[PDB]
């Protein structure tokens, strides 16, 4: 819920540390489409 | 004899140039993700800065 808020905040990036939370949880979210990608990529290899 | 197996040669090209093509694809999606990730990370942490 946290995060929800961090990401909902007009004021994130500026005063707190919620841009850093906010991005850490991005990266996480990006980490999820990479292990994503790696997903898809196998089924490539897999056909070479 | 030779000439089929020419044929068959040029066909599993043509599916390796497909499966290349699907992967530079793919490994470009998956660099724009990590960029994402980088880049928030970067800008991340200027509370502890």
């Amino acid at each position: 819920p946290i995060r929800n808020y961090l990401y909902w905040e007009p004021h994130c990036y500026d005063i707190p540390m919620c841009w850093s939370m906010r991005s850490i949880f991005e990266s996480i979210d990006g980490i999820n489409t990479m292990s994503d990608d790696f997903q898809e990529l196998v089924p490539e290899m897999r056909r070479m | 004899t030779s000439i089929d197996s020419m044929t068959e040669m040029m066909n599993i090209q043509t599916e390796l140039a497909a499966v290349s093509q699907s992967m530079a694809d793919k490994m470009a999606q998956t660099s724009d993700d990590t960029a994402d990730v980088r880049d928030h990370l970067a800008d991340f942490d200027d509370f502890f800065r």
